[PDB]
RNA sequence: UUUUCU
RNA sequence: CCUGGUCCACCCGUGACGCUGAGGCGCGAAAGCGUGGGGAGCAAACCGGAUUAGAUACCCGGGUAGUCCACGCCCUAAACGAUGCGCGCUAGGUCUCUGGGUCUCCUGGGGGCCGAAGCUAACGCGUUAAGCGCGCCGCCUGGGGAGUACGGCCGCAAGGC
RNA sequence: UAGCGCCGGCCAACUCCGUGCCAGCAGCCGCGGUAAUACGGAGGGCGCGAGCGUUACCCGGAUUCACUGGGCGUAAAGGGCGUGUAGGCGGCCUGGGGCGUCCCAUGUGAAAGACCACGGCUCAACCGUGGGGGAGCGUGGGAUACGCUCAGGCUAGACG
């Protein structure tokens, strides 16, 4: 597991519209860019991956959260691997904090895709009957990652802490540790287990999700797996 | 377990063409008279949904009163808005002097012996913060120790 | 003087039962167990969450109207409790039971508090000898709290210490049924006695 | 000017903690140095060390903190949690040992200057002297 | 333009 | 032409010579006053037209003091940032005026905006603090009566304190 | 011998009748114009009791003159601005003095009263004996960190 000296992708990002608190990752600006201490990015990796084992074969949830369309395609990718939940689309505001609401939606719509598929899928008003079609559609584009979560995750790993602060936000607020691949723009003091680096950049997200979800699967039960997401680095390119 | 005070309830109002829409707020602590309390202010349009709403919040928010011997670790001075509490440790057969506000969160936290005094404004609600503020700030020589070693 | 009136109202009221006689608060009678509710008109209607204040009232009054003694009294005797050394709860309690009338009323040599009171002032007790008739008089540690010769062949006095063969006393207490004589042991305690009342509530009163 | 120096390296100490910064500087005075070596001692900072800046004499002083926090606001619980002067000029304020104030049912501390020197309330009363009532931290 | 009181 | 303040650079000189400041002294918008001069435009008062139930107003036509200058008074104000002065300490971002440097950036002085921490009843403030601190001055202590009455001081008066 | 105040909230104690913004109540909010726990009475009730209640005055609550312990952008409150007298305040290092300040001993701090104990009057009130503490000031001795003062040195403030 692992993979060091990673030039090859994340360090350096973000103009220079930075968050002082992150002047501890910041090895020096060149030509614009803060770029990243890619020495800390692995002590900073060693630590929050050895809290991912941890989940992993102790057999914790993990929600992944990435909205920010950089790593939208990805997010899934990855969470689809490890059995874990994800949210890709817009994150509604309290699925953590407000979650026993917020699921029942979920409950609507398995409910509705049990409605269709035959049992009484032509039973009614073809009107009401697509107008069940929406509310699936929808449901099914919003919760069709944050289907899986039964019940509270023990961790949540996020992918631009800034872009999905809200989020960032219910984690704290309801004790749930925080991971979160996130550089420049931010503040390190809200992650509890961060990774100082490249926000954005498909290339540079693709890698580090991919690893943490090598390692979610192996140290579980399971063997390891080289990510199709990688496809989606290369179409981007 | 937990016994529950009924602190205060106000019956708050809105202006709209038609009339005035009331609503009730009431304060609500939760104590178990072992160390912790739970302070709870929730609204709604009748009193009992109001008051259990409250209650529900006050169990939401607890905090680990350090007792000692019936009283408190030692003297604090805590300022909620305008709204100022000061709490006195004190010897056995003092009893709980103090308003009510303050007092009601003190007996349920398992005080017996407290001397008390609100400064500033009397908002009961603004002071029944700084009361739980108060309560948490309250260390103990261990946490205090711990907090120097090294 | 001392109250007077209707007891066992006092007792529905309080809530609690308050022994302010002998035989009957016993008998199935000692109204707490006909209608346990507070005297008047309406005494059976809902009753509303108490005051702080009224909390603290009541307390007082129960504890207070147990020793049927004055407020006046009462109250000097807390404030003295409240300034020598030690837990004022305890202390106070202490005192109001080293009153002659109640000592006299520990013993048996009298049925109920009142009856006591009137014992001491009608001279039938004395204390190490010498009589005395001040209901408010305190026995000290080490005090024999005696029967009159004279008095000891009261028909009361003799139905009463009668019964006295076989009940134990106070473990701050000790009597001797023989001779008629009683011996203040020593200052009861908080644990000792088993009164309805929470003595931190009646120091809050004071408080206020 | 500093009208009084002792009261601003207390407030740099109480506005580098509130910032959680690790050292900080407070141009260099014996009596200061005195005061610091207390607040090590006491277990109120980490330690000082005499520093040069722009060829001047400082005092690096090493602030500590608690441990990170949960929920929102996971700041550090602070080391130093209050420090404020009490004696101050055009205000003197002087005690004999028997008015040596006790911080906080003892769990703070207070800093007199004796003629015996700097010391807190604890080594004051056992010595038994009183003197300038120069601080109170907790 | 102005244009009171209830 | 005469003359005050101020910023930067070099680090050259003195060696705590500092900060604040009751009283005093000086300055102090407009209107206003005294003497003299000036007077295009504007314009209290005023003289008219109109509007109106009325119009001692708003609109229109005229118009004197005044507005201008010199000298001497007066001293007030939403004289406002409604924020006394000095010093130290506490993230940044962005625009701008002016100086220096190794000048697509750095460094200093100043003017703005957004904001860390923090403060605030809230609005908001936030290295140009209303944050954290020390020094000194001034001032407040419910509303009306009343900035009145009385007394004193000042003023030619109006009137000021 | 048992009385007096109170029962809308503050504040412990509620009902019927009468009255009808009247007669009246009222410490504050307020109550009374036909369903008044607020007026008057009655029944009941709460509080205290040879007392209870009123008026007056002092302290308290009032951190509401803030030393402890407050304030002044918009709530009352920054002086219209400056120059500057008295005064208040004063950077770093060394030395002398020892005025402030700190320490010890000693004198004084009457009695009464106040605190504690024991004791006298059957208790208590009241009173006896004994004990303890006590600010401030005088004198003797000592300390010198800080404030002061004197002498010397510095350059980070200030000025050139
Ligand atoms: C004329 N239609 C109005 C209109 O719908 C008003 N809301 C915009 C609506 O408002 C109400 O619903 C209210 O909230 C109060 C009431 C006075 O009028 C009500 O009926 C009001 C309707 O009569
Ligand atoms: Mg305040
Ligand atoms: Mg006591
Ligand atoms: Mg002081
Ligand atoms: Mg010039
Ligand atoms: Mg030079
Ligand atoms: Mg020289
Ligand atoms: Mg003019
Ligand atoms: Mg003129
Ligand atoms: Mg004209
Ligand atoms: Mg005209
Ligand atoms: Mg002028
Ligand atoms: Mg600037
Ligand atoms: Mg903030
Ligand atoms: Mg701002
Ligand atoms: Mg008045
Ligand atoms: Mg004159
Ligand atoms: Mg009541
Ligand atoms: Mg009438
Ligand atoms: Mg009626
Ligand atoms: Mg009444
Ligand atoms: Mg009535
Ligand atoms: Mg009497
Ligand atoms: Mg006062
Ligand atoms: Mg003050
Ligand atoms: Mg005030
Ligand atoms: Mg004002
Ligand atoms: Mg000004
Ligand atoms: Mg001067
Ligand atoms: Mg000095
Ligand atoms: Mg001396
Ligand atoms: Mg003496
Ligand atoms: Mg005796
Ligand atoms: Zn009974």
């Amino acid at each position: 597991v692992k993979e060091l000296l990673e030039a090859g992708v994340h360090f350096g990002h973000e103009r220079k519209r930075w968050n002082p608190k992150f002047a501890r990752y910041i090895y020096a600006e060149r030509n614009g860019i803060h770029i990243i201490d890619l020495q800390k990015t692995m002590e900073e990796l060693e630590r929050t991956f050895r809290f991912i084992e941890d989940l992993a074969m102790r057999g914790g949830t993990i929600l992944f959260v990435g909205t920010k369309k950089q790593a939208q395609d990805i997010v899934r990718m990855e969470a689809e691997r490890a059995g874990m939940p994800y949210v890709n689309q817009r994150w509604l505001g309290g699925m953590l904090t407000n979650f026993k609401t917020i699921s029942q939606r979920v409950h609507r719509l398995e409910e509705l895709e049990a409605l269709f598929a035959s049992p009484e899928i032509e039973e009614r008003p073809k009107k009401e009957q697509v107008r069940l079609k929406h509310e699936l559609e929808r449901l099914q584009k919003y919760l069709s990652g944050f289907r899986l979560l039964k019940r509270l995750p023990d961790a949540i790993f996020v992918v631009d802490p800034t872009k999905e602060a809200i989020a960032v936000r219910e984690a704290r607020k309801l004790f749930i540790p925080v991971i979160a691949l996130a550089d420049t723009d931010s503040d390190p003091d809200l992650v509890d287990y961060i990774i100082p680096g490249n926000d954005d950049a498909i290339r540079s997200i693709q890698l580090i999700l991919s690893r943490a979800v090598d390692l979610i699967i192996q140290a579980r039960g399971g063997v390891v797996e080289p990510s199709p997401s990688y496809a989606l680095v290369q179409e981007a390119e | 377990d937990f016994e529950e005070k009924m602190i205060l309830i106000r019956r708050t109002a809105r202006m709209q063409a038609g009339g005035r829409r009331f609503r009730f707020g009431a304060l609500v602590v939760v104590g178990d008279r072992q160390g912790r309390v739970g302070l709870g202010f929730g609204k709604a349009p009748e009193v009992p949904l109001a008051v259990q709403k409250a209650g529900y919040y006050a169990r939401r928010n607890m905090v680990e009163v350090p007792l000692q011997n019936g009283t408190i670790p030692h003297e604090i001075e805590v300022e909620f808005g305008a709204s100022k509490i000061v709490l006195k440790p004190a010897a056995p057969g003092t009893g709980v002097i103090a308003g009510a506000v303050p007092r009601a969160i003190l007996e349920l936290a398992g005080v017996t012996d407290i001397l008390t005094k609100e400064l500033g404004s009397r908002n009961p609600i603004n002071i029944a913060y700084a009361t739980m503020e108060a309560l948490r700030q309250l260390r103990t020589k261990a946490d205090v120790e711990r907090l120097r070693k090294g | 003087g001392r109250y007077i009136g209707p007891v066992c109202r006092l007792c529905r009221r309080e809530g609690v039962k308050l022994y302010l006689k002998g035989e009957r608060c016993y008998s199935p009678k000692c109204a707490m167990e006909r209608r346990p509710y507070p005297p008047g008109q309406h005494g059976q209607k809902r009753a509303r969450r108490p005051s702080d204040y009224a909390v603290r009232l009541r307390e007082k009054q129960k504890l207070r109207r147990i020793y049927g003694i004055s407020e006046r009294q009462f109250r000097n005797l807390f404030e003295e409790a409240s300034k020598k050394k030690g837990v004022t709860g305890s202390v106070f309690l202490g005192l109001l039971e080293s009153r002659l009338d109640n000592v006299v009323y520990r013993l048996g040599f009298a049925v109920s508090r009142r009856q006591a009171r009137q014992l001491v002032r009608h001279g039938h007790i004395t204390v190490n000898g010498r009589r005395v008739d001040l209901p408010s008089y305190r026995v000290r540690p080490g005090d024999e709290i005696a029967v009159a010769e004279k008095s000891r062949n009261l028909e009361l006095i003799r139905q009463n210490l009668e019964a006295m063969k076989g009940r134990k006393v106070g473990p701050w207490l000790s009597l001797d049924v023989e001779g008629m004589k009683g011996k203040f042991l020593r200052l009861p305690d908080r644990e000792d006695l088993a009164l309805p009342v929470q003595e931190n509530l009646v120091i809050e009163f004071y408080s206020r | 000017m500093l009208t009084d120096p002792i009261a601003d390296m207390l407030t740099r100490i109480r506005n580098a903690t509130r910032v959680y910064k690790e050292s900080t500087d407070v141009p260099a005075s014996r009596f200061k140095e005195e005061i610091l070596r207390i607040l090590a001692r006491e277990g109120f900072i980490k330690g000082y060390e005499r520093v040069d800046v722009d060829g001047k004499p400082y005092l690096r002083v090493y602030l500590k903190y608690g441990p990170r926090r949960q929920g929102p606001d996971p700041r550090p619980e602070q080391v130093i949690h209050h420090i404020r002067r009490i004696s101050k000029p055009g205000r003197r304020v002087y005690v004999g040992v028997k008015e040596i104030p006790r911080v906080r049912r003892g769990l703070g501390i207070a800093i007199l200057s004796t003629s015996k020197g700097v010391l807190t309330d604890r080594e004051a009363r056992k010595l038994g002297v009183g003197g300038e009532l120069i601080c109170e931290v907790w």
